[PDB]
RNA sequence: GGAGUAUGGUCGCAAGGCUGAAACUUAAAGGAA
């Protein structure tokens, strides 16, 4: 249906539909403070939202309107929440140097992570739920193995602070985007800098990956959207 | 080649009981109904272990691999290093040698290298607290089991060091006709290459179950790090109830799974502890074949042991039918007089057993 | 009796317990039930709460007491 | 009885590798240089 879902610094969750005019439905007062994350499941009947209200709320795609099943009462300033594409694992970043990975079905607190010294700015996990990447403002990437809750390798890169990281759905090869205006391409097995991009020169705020093709979309502070087609 | 056993069942038990008796055995038709019939790799690897500790033993394998001939030699021992194959953990190999430990010509200083835990076989803490205290009740005083490096599946790389220095002439004649009263619940919760917050969260599963019990609950958090923490990550807990009066210990264990909840596993083993205790009398179900043997190979005298019918399964009878085919010792079973429970006293005239090998 | 039901070889050990009520030893941990069945069983610990809380003639008595404990047994 | 020295015994004490160090070579910062 080409439906679009967005989040604000106001505690609200407004959607945009392309065949119609702009607004069909708006959630208002979903949270009190700013929300910071929004993840989509494989189906789409439930979304997960993470906010500065120390709350994580699920949102039920009723047919088309939204309601909540449960809320999650936490203690920290939630930044990114991501669900597994295998629909099993739900990772949550906090204000602390902690990543909590929850089971999807009953929220059993499967896992916790330590040792990062600065809060996690984006969480990824693989297509098959094997590797976790939790990039944070502490100038490094810590690649966590998802089987036993350990890391395989930490990785200092991207001088300023690392905003967004996303994966390739084919294999363990990922990108990295950061405030120091560099985009880098990595191995999930060799752990080496493959290809290093410098093109758009301000702070890289956003990143997205084509789900089959492999073109790379990045955003700047200075208003540039760069598309990197794979040869 | 005179006593013949059928099937690969209790294979490491049958090599032990032939070795102490000195009666030659021939175990034929091992896994004959398989697409890969015959022995496995580790069963061959275990036969290399008996050769290394006993000089004079003759071991013959037929070229179909299903028939194993073993004329036992005397227990020499000494110090050596056995490599454990990655199929079975090192606890599959520590457990038979404790039957051979107090009788060797020299000290057992045997170094084991490999994976140190699994689902089936005994962990290191299962032996250091569950089996070695059974040993001391029969008079094996200076017995130990040290941990150098701890491993975990699938790569392992862990090392234990079996050191047994008490070399006694026979196990003493045990009389335990009283169900021991549990004084404290001890335990070890270990973890390798993973987050140290698991171990306290493991214990929180265990202390959640036991809060209705009034005895001491203490679990030593054993967090491993560094090079002596083995290759592959993993964790596990081992819980031990004990009796202050005579030193009897009851235990249960399990390890972590590929994706397991550490709150559940700390809750699970404490349930498996109390389930084991509820079926128990003076031993555990996994400590009972170590003690059944030590009444048999104890000296020419009646021992007594208060055991429970819940322990008596199909597995327990196959233990008593391996002894009668070797040592020809009927195990008399009498009811107890306590009408609240179905305990029975297992009375065994021990076969008159010595040390062939120890020097004077 | 359980013992004369044990020492026969025509009986299977499956049948031995079925005669008594009316598995390989290679694995070390004996067969339990599932944690689903055990956690519901072990909500209460009240079933198991029953179990909690001259030198010469001395050493010659280690033999003499060992003698008549054979004799009352036989 | 005291003083002193020696001491392969029993018991206790302790060491080194910059810290930060999570299992990973890992930031901000500090220490030494």
């Amino acid at each position: 249906g080409l439906l679009v879902i967005l989040g604000t610094r106001n505690g609200e969750l407004q959607l945009f539909d392309l065949a119609s005019s702009s607004l069909l439905d708006t959630i208002e007062d979903a949270h009190d403070a700013a929300i910071w994350s929004l993840d989509l499941t494989s189906d789409g009947k439930r979304l997960v939202t993470g906010s500065a209200d120390k709350t994580v709320k699920f949102w039920d795609f009723k047919v088309l309107k939204l309601h909540h099943d449960t809320t999650l009462e936490l203690t920290d300033d939630i930044l990114c929440v991501r669900v597994s594409p295998d629909d099993r694992y739900l990772a949550i970043s906090l204000l602390d140097n902690t990543v909590k990975v929850f089971f999807l079905d009953s929220m059993k607190f499967y896992l916790s992570l330590y040792g990062h010294k600065l809060p996690v700015l984006s969480i990824d996990i693989s297509f098959d739920s094997k590797m976790i990447i939790t990039s944070s403002a502490d100038k490094n990437i810590k690649i966590w193995g998802l089987d036993f809750g350990d890391c395989h390798k930490s990785l200092f890169a991207h001088q300023d602070s690392i905003m967004n990281v996303k994966f390739l759905p084919q294999s363990h090869n990922f990108f990295s985007c950061s405030k120091d205006a560099v985009v880098k391409y990595w191995d999930g097995e060799k752990f080496e800098c493959i290809q290093k991009l410098y093109a758009h020169q301000s702070e890289v705020w956003a990143l997205a990956v084509a789900t089959d093709g492999g073109f790379v979309v990045s955003s700047s502070h200075d208003h540039s959207i760069r598309i990197w087609e794979e040869t | 080649k005179y006593t013949t056993f059928q099937g690969s069942q209790n294979f490491r038990l049958r090599i032990v009981l032939a070795t102490l008796s000195g009666k030659p055995i021939k175990i034929e038709k091992i896994r004959s109904g398989d697409l890969n019939p015959g022995l496995k790799d580790y069963e061959v690897s275990f036969l290399r272990l008996i050769e290394s500790v006993t000089n004079g033993s003759v071991i013959e394998i037929s070229y179909t691999g299903t028939t194993v001939i073993y004329r036992p030699g005397i227990i020499v021992g000494g110090a050596s290093t056995h490599i454990c194959p990655s199929s079975k953990p090192v606890g599959y190999f520590v457990e038979p040698m404790l039957y051979l430990a107090p009788f060797s010509k020299k000290k057992f200083s045997i170094l084991f290298k490999g994976i140190t835990a699994s689902h089936n076989d005994a962990g290191i803490e299962a032996i250091k607290w569950g089996l070695m205290p059974v040993m001391e009740k029969f008079g094996v005083r200076e017995c130990a089991l040290h941990t150098l490096k701890r491993g975990s599946p699938p790569l392992g790389g862990g090392e234990v060091h079996l050191v047994v220095d008490s070399l006694i002439a026979q196990p003493i004649t045990m009389h335990e006709i009283d169900r021991p009263i549990i004084s404290s619940i001890t335990g070890v919760a270990y973890s390798t290459r993973v987050s140290p917050s698991l171990v306290n969260r493991m214990i929180d599963g265990a202390k959640k179950v036991l809060k209705n019990l009034q005895c001491e609950v203490n679990i030593t958090a054993d967090v491993w790090r560094g090079e002596n923490s083995g290759k592959s990550p993993g964790w596990g807990i081992t819980l031990v109830a004990q009796s202050k009066q005579k030193g009897w210990s009851y235990f249960a264990e399990d390890i972590g799974d590929a994706g397991s909840i550490p709150e559940e596993l700390g809750e699970k083993v404490a349930c498996q502890l109390l389930e084991e205790i509820s079926k128990s009398a003076a031993v555990g179900r996994n400590q009972l074949p170590l003690a059944i043997v030590y009444m048999v190979i104890g000296k020419e005298d009646i021992g007594r042991l208060r055991i429970n019918k819940e322990q008596i399964d199909e597995r327990f009878i196959i233990l008593l039918r391996d002894i009668k085919k070797i040592f020809n010792t009927e195990v008399f079973l009498k009811p107890v007089d306590e009408a609240d429970n179905e305990d029975m006293i297992a009375t065994i005239k021990g076969i008159g057993f010595t040390n062939t090998s120890k020097k004077i | 009796n359980i013992g004369k039901l044990i020492y026969m070889d025509n009986i299977s050990p499956e049948e031995c317990i079925r005669r008594w009520r009316g598995v390989d030893l290679e694995k070390f941990v004996p067969y339990f039930d599932t944690f689903e069945k055990l956690a519901k069983k072990w909500k209460s610990v009240d079933a198991i709460k029953e179990r909690f809380l001259t030198w010469y003639e001395l050493q010659k008595a280690k033999i003499s007491k060992q003698l008549e404990i054979n004799n009352i047994e036989y």
